[PDB]
């Protein structure tokens, strides 16, 4: 997934975490997926997408 | 070498010849000084009569109280003895140039110059110093 | 897929070469009128403060005018380098480099020649061109009188293009004397050109000395004799010691009266050390205040204040002395000498006249003219004239001009075109035909024929006369040695190399990329 | 692991130590040798340059004869600070704070390499690699606290200089240089390794 | 009447041409000729 | 010491204080809910200067906002930045000073001041290191001027030593429509000088010029003005909340910038009003960047003190000072204070605060209006009615003769 | 939607997306748009391109990295090609154009295979196996040159030097630039012919002259004149001596002052006269220290004083001012000297050695640029490149830089 | 608290002012350690020179830059803080067996 934020910073990633982050999610219920990705990424670091 | 003095007021007929040099500046009169002096010798003061404050920074420190008293006394004397030496040469008129970084003639010094009947004129332009020395034949004075 | 951003002009087609070629033609045609002795001066209208500028040199014109074309920058930059390198021949590089691209245009369009073939012919054509100047030059170093005559004719050639075409007979003697004065110092900064408006144009002169822009301060005399000059770059005025952390712990003002007196005593002691030399004139670059100025009166020494650091170099060399500081040791130090010093007045501003100095390693030129615009033109002139003559000392070899330099190159270039059989011969012939246009525009500016007059110069050289050239006052062929016009080898080497390499720039383009302005 | 824009990912190699960017060009950097057979590492924290000593600057001087001595004292103590580093035989000098031109030229004469402008996270990785300790005072330096390795060699990597340490008998550090074409290639190789290193 | 608040009467051609701000540069050259006539001779600044 | 209270009084006071807190909170890092999302020690290790750590880290600023017009306080509170300030802190009471020093001051000091002394006491008891108080008032209004005078006095009594810094906003002659502005601004200084320890002069008229010249906003809104005032305040306070030693802590500032006691008034100077230290040098000392109407070139600097920020070394600034002193000698004075953090938004700024004889112009003016335009005893009955007499006004004009004299005495 | 504002990411309406086959066609055509720029530039018959920066300055270049670096783009696919050319430029310094055309060639051929329905990972794995297979074959077929002597090894650099210069600027004097490029490495090289230091040779261009005027000089280029130019410009060595005895100093000529702010208090006139004596004796002691050291030319970092310049002219001692610290790094390695911090540590062993010091004009008024030359082989070579235009000499810098980088690759054995 | 600034009249004070510090800090720190302490909880920023002598004897340093974060820790070990830099009293020293650092 190729994402470019407002500051024109190019990034290419397949990780739940990076992708979700490079995305400022304002919806409240959708940020639960952001939390478990960072929680899975902080401890284990693999299978975030899963 | 020709001088033209601009002035508002008067009429065209009032223009006339002056045999000697004329000063565009005016007297301070702040102190009560003379403004006319018959048979007066004009001296060109090219320095500043002011409290001591030399080129390098000068930080004055007062350690005891007699000293506050003294600093004042000594100054009322640094201006007096320099004015006393003007009486020794019997110079009757002084002309000071534009002073930079400090006042040209201190108000405390005007009391000594006004009581001894000396006309004081300050704020003269620097380029005119060559004019006054060439006309009056008076060499400038940069030090006592 | 537009990969570029918004407002990005790109040209990747034939319009790119057309836009780059038409830009040089516009720059080329702009300077065709400024070439030659009959050329017309140009007028510049500045956009800020209405500050006009009249100048004939192409370098000042092209740098002043705004041009957004990238091809125009190359013609601007090659003219700036030629103005800084030699100081003359900038318009020749601009018109020749544009004509090489003009002649190369029809090869690309009509004959359909590769760009790599056109430059490849210019390499071999430029090599044979410089080889013609190797044999066509003449070394006049063996005799100083002939070299003295060579600087005359070079001054006749350079000054004829500017507005001083009539007064070049008088300034030719003025120009060559300044070069013989410098005796080989090719630095142009050692000549002070004092600008004075008013009077006839021929009223210029070259006094044997250094003319100051300022006067004496208060009472020092104007006329003196047998004065010893001493130069200093010394503060010499209210000496602020090298460490600024200095202070005075004053317990009473009576002691501070002694400290300010001590500052006057050391200054009185310093001026007392100046008197040990036994001088009559003292010069310092910093502006002198009142207290040290007064002590020179009793000693009988003159004082001059606020001299510029670039003038101290000229002042030291005309006087022949040395700049002295730390005056405790007068034995090792050196000072100059002069016969007479006198203050003069040229217009409103007074000046100090020096005459009879021992050393003559520098000089000053006083110009006189109707307008500041004419005075400026004049100034720019002697600078271009003295710049060529200054480099003539280090490069003694010279080349005859007047259309003979461009044609003797074409004689050798056309000879080499036959031994390179193929398609490259058209490129070398294009380089030859580009050189024929320099005497053509020189004839067009004077209002003569472009074809018949050049045809007579063509036939005259191949018959076996390598001294024929154009004469513009009568409009016929004449001998160059009798007329007396000649250029330096470094000039003709520079314009041929600059115009050749300038053509190599805008022939390899195949795309013009323009980003956004900032 | 750090970023190196430029190169191909296949030319990477395994490193038994650290490789950190100097981030500053010193006046006497080229004079030092790049190859030491038996280098010795010593980590510093004191600032080796002529400046204020301890967060203040105020010096009163009455006599001008002592004004020459107080300046020579500052020149005396700064070489006394550097001579204590020289006497122990520390070939590599490292400090978080900057190192001035006066110190690096003193080390440059007698074949002593030095570097600075490094972060605290990089400094903590240097100690565990060489097995030394941090010493923020030159007087308490002893020979036993100096780290050692096999060899030293500064190599050109992507138009950037890196000080390589390798060949230690017991190294706690693994730090590989990630070279790649685009800045996302080196980033993807980092995140892929950072995810795999957590699993193993 | 100049740009600032100063007002001046002038019969001298040099001071007339000096205070007049001319847009054309060739006509502006006459300001320098009157300055040259004023500096050299000092009389007949309008006759030139 | 560790902490300083920040009183804000008046409609101008509350606006400038709200802007100041909006700047400060974001500077060293706190969402308007009080939570600290900042990185890291540098922004947290001097947060105790102006915030009270509560259990649970709901930092809350130590500020006492007061006004006699419920409305201004209310607006600020209902707005954003309404969770930080504790609800009990606000002290606001009807009716309105009515834009009169005399009336507003006496009447509500009689009431609002008592309540304020009460709040200033217990909330502060809460600290272990009072260092002084920062008041933001408007010199020319009603509530702010009158109350400020009363409070300054009252506090000084209950806290002898404690330093006392003010940021009064001087009136704009042109843009201050109310006619009785000078006649209040005069009575305020009468007491500001006798009590305060360091004060900063900000003129709305000057703020308009900088807003329209540099920023180029077509019409200044009080908001713009407030933002600029906020920036200078932030620089002076960083001089305080960032670990540093150059002018470390308020009292030091005072000692360094006050030659003699009866001269509190400072001319702020701030740039890069919308970079290299040499570039910012000219901007600080440009005569147009002063937020004081009086020209400083005609005047005379007495003690300069420049507060840089962002990436700057010791020598960048020292070399700059050496170069500058050399050319403006006629105008050895210098005091540098480099910081490490950077302006929110910009990399590097440089605040400038120099004592200058030129303030005497801004006081000769105000005295001229006060006397000449009230030799006719105009609009005076409004003040005599409240209870205060005219002898007090004579005392007030007399003490400005004095101020002017002083500046003249230190030979301009 | 169900009527409510269905928003997920901040700035929902601003950003877009692209998927499916249309996302691929945007990628391949974006590479073809960049490939058409590079395709007409590659090879010896190429054509430079002219670029225009936002500040008005232009650069006439034909190296894919400098073109793509100064190109304002919006598509991210070309921005990765901008970094790929920069990657080839930084490390190897050869083939920027190739890496670009070649990557587009793989992308253009991949477009036809995406139409057939092959998964992209099988496409990517195919090129990875094919790339290593081609590298494994080409490593076997190429021959080694280390068996030859040094006389023939110089010719192999001339083979690659003429290859790198061509296709670029200065094709006219490329035979001499090849000899000049090879002569630069003969001076700066290791005895084992391995791991030569590239940082010892810096690039320096000069706007003026012609290409034929360029020549080799072993020394430093300073853009400044001597102090107080009354002395002769070209100083010569003594009759019998090891050299000119170059001296370098990172201390300005002044009285010694503390680095911290100080307050020297003078409470008496007698102490004030001793300050005058202390002021003069320091300058007297300073010039006596460099006199006894035997130095002829002195290099000062932080500049000096009017009073010592005269003291420098009488003793026949040229000097300079405002020499940056980066140049002193270049002066010490060239002349093999040690930079002394102060005068107390001044000794004759730390002074450098070089052949002669002289200065020329290059024209009328441009600037006085200093020149230094060595009498033997040293560890420093400074290319003295001239040019008729600023764009010519600017392109000649990066062209000669790529030439030295190609020779730097051949320093590695058996490549 | 009031204008802490160095003052060095002669070179004899310049030489001893730099090492004086080492010695003094070292003394206070040694004093702290003869009591057998191996971890000290700091209330604000700690200097680098004081840190060099703490980790010499293996004394752990802990940051608690707030009032309530420092008070809650004293209730665990039951220690009585004193702001002086002298010797902790033996009755006031707390008891903690282990201090682990894990992920
Ligand atoms: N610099 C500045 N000054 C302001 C601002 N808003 C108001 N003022 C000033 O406020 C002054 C009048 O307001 P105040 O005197 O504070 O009003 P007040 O007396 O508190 O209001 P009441 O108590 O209701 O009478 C005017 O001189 C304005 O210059 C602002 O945003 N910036
Ligand atoms: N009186 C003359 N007779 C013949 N040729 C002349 C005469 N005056 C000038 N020329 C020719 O005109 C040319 C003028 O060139 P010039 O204008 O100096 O070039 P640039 O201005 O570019 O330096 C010279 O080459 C010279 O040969
Ligand atoms: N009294 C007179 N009678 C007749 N003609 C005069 C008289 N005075 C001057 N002129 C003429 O009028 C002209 C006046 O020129 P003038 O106005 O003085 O020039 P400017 O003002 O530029 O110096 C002179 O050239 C002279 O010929
Ligand atoms: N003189 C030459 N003769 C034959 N081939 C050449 C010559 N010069 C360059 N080439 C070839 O041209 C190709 C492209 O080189 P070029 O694009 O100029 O280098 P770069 O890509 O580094 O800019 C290379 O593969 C090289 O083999
Ligand atoms: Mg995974
Ligand atoms: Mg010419
Ligand atoms: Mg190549």
């Amino acid at each position: 997934i190729l994402i470019v934020t407002s500051n024109q910073k190019t990034t290419i990633s397949n990780d739940g975490a990076t992708i979700l982050k490079l995305l400022d999610v304002v919806h409240p219920a959708a940020k639960t997926l952001v939390d478990i990705s960072r929680a899975q990424d902080a401890e284990v670091g693999d299978g975030t997408t899963s | 070498d020709i001088r033209l003095v601009k002035k508002v007021g008067g009429t065209i007929d009032d223009t006339e010849m002056i045999d000697g040099v004329v000063l565009t500046q005016t007297a301070i009169k702040s102190a009560g000084g003379p403004t006319r002096k018959e048979k007066a010798k004009i001296g060109l003061i090219q320095f500043q009569i002011s409290p001591p404050k030399p080129d390098t920074e000068n930080n004055i420190i007062v350690n005891d109280y007699r000293q506050m008293d003294k600093i004042l006394k000594e100054e009322r004397a640094y201006l007096l003895n320099i004015c006393k030496k003007i009486k020794k040469a019997k110079c009757n008129v002084l002309l000071i140039q534009k002073s930079i970084l400090r006042d040209a003639v201190n108000d405390l010094a005007l009391h000594f110059l006004s009581k001894l009947n000396i006309m004081v004129v300050k704020d003269i332009e620097r380029e005119e110093i060559e004019f006054l020395s060439k006309g009056l034949g008076c060499k400038p004075i940069a030090d006592i | 897929v537009q990969i570029f951003g918004d407002q990005v002009t790109e040209e990747r087609a034939e319009n790119a070469r057309l836009s780059a070629f038409v830009g040089a033609i516009a720059v080329g045609d702009l300077v065709k009128s400024t070439l030659g002795p009959k050329g017309m001066d140009k007028l510049l209208q500045s956009a800020s403060s209405n500050t006009c500028m009249v100048t004939n040199d192409g370098a000042t014109i092209l740098k002043s005018i705004p041009l957004d074309n990238p091809a125009a920058k190359v013609l601007v930059n090659i003219s700036k380098v030629q103005d800084d390198e030699v100081g003359d021949g900038t318009t020749s590089v601009t018109v020749l480099s544009a004509e090489l691209l003009r002649e190369a245009e029809k090869l690309i369009d009509q004959s359909k020649i590769h760009p790599q073939t056109i430059i490849e012919g210019y390499r071999l054509a430029s090599a044979a061109a410089l080889d013609a100047l190797t044999k066509a030059a003449v070394d006049n170093s063996h005799d100083k009188t002939m070299f003295r005559e060579d600087l005359i004719h070079i001054a006749k050639t350079t000054l004829s293009s500017k507005i001083l075409s009539q007064d070049k007979d008088h300034f030719a003697e003025l120009a060559t004397n300044a070069i013989l004065r410098l005796k080989g110092s090719t630095n142009l900064e050692h000549i002070q050109i004092i600008k004075i408006l008013g009077g006839k144009l021929s009223d210029s002169f070259l006094d044997e000395g250094f003319i100051l822009a300022k006067k004496f301060g208060n009472n020092q005399p104007k006329r003196i004799e047998n004065a010893k000059i001493l130069i200093a770059n010394t503060t010499l005025d209210t000496d602020k010691v090298k460490i600024f952390g200095t202070k005075f712990k004053v317990d009473s003002t009576a002691k501070l009266a002694q400290l300010e007196k001590a500052e006057r005593e050391k200054m009185k002691n310093k001026i007392a050390k100046i008197s040990k030399f036994g001088i009559n004139t003292f010069i310092n670059r910093q502006l002198i205040y009142d207290y040290p100025e007064q002590l020179f009166t009793d000693l009988g020494i003159n004082s001059i204040e606020h001299a510029d650091f670039e003038g101290v170099e000229r002042l030291a060399l005309v006087t022949g002395g040395e700049v002295v500081s730390t005056f405790d040791e007068p034995s090792k130090c050196k000072l100059g000498e002069c016969d007479v010093i006198e203050e003069i007045m040229l217009g409103e501003q007074p000046f100090l006249k020096f005459s009879g100095c021992k050393a003559g390693e520098a000089c000053t030129i006083v110009l006189r003219g109707a307008t500041d615009q004419t005075l400026d033109e004049a100034e720019r002139s002697l600078h271009d004239a003295l710049s060529v003559l200054s480099q003539t000392t280090k490069e003694t070899r010279t080349v005859l001009g007047g259309g003979c330099a461009e044609m003797v190159m074409s004689k050798a270039v056309d000879t080499e075109a036959q031994n390179i059989d193929g398609k490259k011969s058209l490129a070398v012939e294009a380089f030859a035909r580009a050189l024929r246009q320099l005497p053509t525009i020189l004839a067009d500016n004077a209002g003569f024929d472009s074809s018949e007059l050049v045809s007579k110069l063509r036939s005259s050289i191949y018959n076996g006369i390598s001294t024929s050239g154009l004469d513009l006052n009568n409009g016929t062929i004449a001998d160059m040695r009798q007329l007396g016009i000649v250029e330096s080898y470094k000039l003709k080497r520079a314009v041929v190399s600059s115009a050749s390499e300038a053509a190599e720039v805008l022939l390899r383009v195949d795309n013009i990329i323009r980003a956004r302005p900032r | 692991i750090k970023k190196i824009p430029g190169g191909a990912m296949e030319e990477s190699l395994f490193i038994n130590g650290v490789a950190f960017k100097k981030t500053f060009s010193y006046a006497g950097f080229e004079q030092q040798p790049k190859k030491f057979n038996n280098p010795k590492i010593l980590s510093l924290n004191v600032e080796l340059e002529l400046k204020a000593e301890k967060d203040n600057a105020e010096v009163r001087v009455e006599h001008v004869e002592d004004y020459q001595a107080i300046v020579d004292a500052e020149w005396q103590l700064i070489f006394e600070k550097l001579r204590q580093v020289e006497e122990t035989g520390a070939n590599i000098v490292l400090s978080k704070l900057p190192i001035g031109d006066l110190a690096t030229q003193f080390f440059a004469d007698r074949n002593i390499f030095c570097a600075g402008r490094v972060s605290a996270d990089d400094m903590n990785r240097v100690i565990q690699a060489v097995g030394g300790s941090i010493q923020s005072t030159t007087s308490d330096i002893k020979p036993e606290h100096l780290g050692t390795c096999a060899l030293f060699e500064e190599m050109q990597i992507g138009s950037e200089r890196y000080n390589l340490f390798q060949g230690c008998p017991q190294a706690k550090t693994c730090t590989l240089l990630l070279r790649g074409g685009a800045e996302q290639v080196i980033a993807e190789v980092e995140r892929s390794l950072h995810d795999a290193i957590m699993i193993v | 009447k100049t740009s600032r608040g100063e007002i001046i009467i002038s019969n001298d051609g040099h001071t007339i041409l000096k205070q007049m701000a001319i847009l054309h540069p060739v006509a502006r050259m006459l300001v320098e000729v009157s300055a040259a006539q004023d500096s050299e001779a000092g009389d007949g600044t309008t006759s030139v | 010491m560790r902490e300083i209270i920040h009183i804000s009084t008046g409609q101008c006071g509350n606006q400038i204080g709200a802007a100041f807190w909006e700047t400060i909170c974001g500077e060293h890092g706190l969402d308007f809910n009080g939570t600290y999302h900042g990185h890291d020690d540098i922004q947290k290790e001097r947060l105790n200067v102006y915030f009270n750590e509560a259990s649970s880290g709901k930092w809350v600023p130590r500020s006492i906002n007061v006004d006699l017009e419920p409305g201004t306080i209310d607006a600020v509170r209902n707005s954003a930045i309404g969770n930080l300030f504790r609800p009990d802190n606000y002290i606001f009471g009807q009716s309105s000073a009515g834009n009169v020093w005399a009336k507003g001051h006496y009447t509500e000091g009689a009431e609002l001041v008592d309540s304020v002394m009460d709040v200033i006491r217990r909330e502060a008891e809460g600290c272990d290191s009072l260092q002084g108080f920062q008041i933001t008032h408007s010199l020319g209004g009603g509530t702010g001027s009158g109350m400020g005078t009363l409070l300054i006095s009252k506090i000084r009594e209950e806290f002898p030593d404690r330093m006392m810094a003010t940021f009064s906003v001087l009136p704009s002659p042109k843009t201050s429509d109310t006619v009785v502005e000078p006649y209040n601004a005069t009575l305020s200084v009468h007491q500001l000088v006798e009590h305060s320890d360091e004060t900063f002069c900000i003129d709305n008229e000057a703020l308009y010029d900088i807003c329209q010249r540099t920023l180029k906003l077509n019409q200044p809104s009080y908001g713009d003005l407030n933002n600029l005032v906020s920036s200078v305040m932030s620089g002076v306070t960083t001089s305080l909340r960032y670990p540093g030693q150059l002018n470390s802590d308020l009292r030091k500032l005072a000692v360094n910038l006050v030659p003699f006691p009866r001269l509190h008034f400072f001319m702020v100077g701030y740039a890069p009003l919308t970079l290299t230290v040499p570039e910012l040098t000219q901007q600080m000392f440009d005569a147009k960047n002063m937020m004081a109407a009086a020209d400083p070139r005609n005047g005379r600097y007495l003690t300069v003190a420049a507060f840089f920020r962002g990436k700057v070394s010791v020598k960048e600034v020292e070399d700059e000072m050496h170069k500058v002193q050399s050319k403006n000698s006629d105008y050895n004075n210098v005091q540098t204070a480099v910081c490490s953090v950077a302006p929110q938004g910009l990399d590097m700024a440089a605040t400038f605060i120099a004592n200058s004889t030129s303030i005497q112009e801004l006081f000769k003016r105000v005295g001229d209006q006060f006397s000449a335009m009230f030799k006719r005893k105009a609009f005076l009955h409004w003040y005599t009615s409240e209870g205060m007499d005219e002898l007090e006004f004579s005392e007030a004009e007399s003490n400005m003769n004095d101020l002017v004299s002083e500046y003249q005495q230190y030979q301009e | 939607e169900m009527g409510r504002p269905f928003i997920i990411v901040k700035d929902q309406g601003n950003k877009k997306r692209q998927h499916g086959l249309e996302a691929k066609k945007s990628h391949i055509l974006a590479a073809r748009s960049v490939a058409s720029i590079i395709k007409t530039s590659l090879g010896p018959r190429g054509l430079d391109k002219i670029l225009i920066s936002p500040d008005g300055e232009i650069t006439i270049t034909n190296d894919g990295a400098t073109i793509l670096s100064q190109m304002e783009l919006d598509n991210e696919i070309a921005k990765l090609l901008v970094q790929l050319s920069k990657s080839q430029d930084d490390e190897i310094g050869d083939g920027t154009t190739g890496v670009v055309v070649l990557a587009s060639a793989l992308l253009d051929q991949a477009l036809e295979l995406i139409q057939k329905g092959i998964h992209p990972i099988k496409i990517a794995n195919g090129f990875d196996e094919a790339a290593k297979l081609a590298i494994s074959k080409l490593e076997e077929t190429c021959d080694d040159i280390s068996a030859s002597n040094d006389e023939l090894f110089r010719d192999f650099l001339l083979r690659a030097a003429k290859t790198s210069l061509g296709s670029k600027i200065v094709s006219k004097d490329h035979d001499r630039f090849a000899e000049m490029a090879v002569e630069a490495v003969i001076n700066v090289m290791d005895k084992d012919r391995k791991d030569v230091d590239f940082d010892l040779i810096k690039m320096q261009g000069r706007v003026g002259g012609s290409i034929s005027d360029s020549k080799l000089i072993n020394g430093v280029i300073l853009d400044k004149d001597f102090s107080h130019p009354q002395m002769p410009k070209c100083v010569l060595p003594k009759e019998g001596s090891d050299g000119v005895k170059l001296a370098i100093l990172t201390c300005p000529f002044e009285p010694p002052k503390p680095k911290t702010k100080h307050k020297l208090d003078i409470s008496s006139v007698e102490e004030y006269q001793k300050l005058q004596t202390y002021e003069q004796d320091k300058f007297k002691e300073m010039i006596d220290d460099v006199k006894k050291a035997g130095a002829d030319v002195v290099i000062c970092q932080w500049g000096f004083d009017d009073e010592a310049n005269h003291l420098l002219l009488q003793n026949d001692l040229p000097a300079v001012r405002w020499v940056g610290g980066q140049e002193l790094e270049h002066i010490a390695i060239s002349t093999n000297g040690r930079i002394v911090p102060r005068f107390q540590d001044l000794s004759k062993d730390k002074l450098g050695t070089c052949s002669r010091i002289y200065e020329q004009e290059f024209g009328t008024t441009k600037d006085r640029m200093l020149i230094i030359e060595q009498s033997k082989e040293t560890k420093t070579v400074t290319c003295f490149v001239r040019g008729s235009n600023k764009m010519i000499v600017d392109e000649a810098e990066r062209a000669l830089h790529d030439s030295l980088c190609v020779v730097r690759n051949l320093v590695k054995d058996s490549r | 608290e009031t204008k802490g600034t160095v003052l060095l009249h002669n070179a004899q004070e310049m030489l001893d002012f730099s090492k004086g510090e080492e010695k003094q800090i070292d003394a206070m720190m040694k004093e702290i350690a003869d009591m057998g302490v191996e971890c000290i909880v700091a209330g604000a920023g700690v200097g680098e020179l004081a840190l060099h002598y703490l980790n010499r004897y293996g004394i752990l340093v802990l940051k608690v830059p707030s009032k309530f974060e420092l008070r809650r820790l004293c209730r665990v070990c039951g220690a009585t803080p004193l702001p002086r830099l002298g010797a902790p009293t033996p009755e006031e020293l707390g008891l903690v067996e282990t201090v682990k650092t894990m992920e």
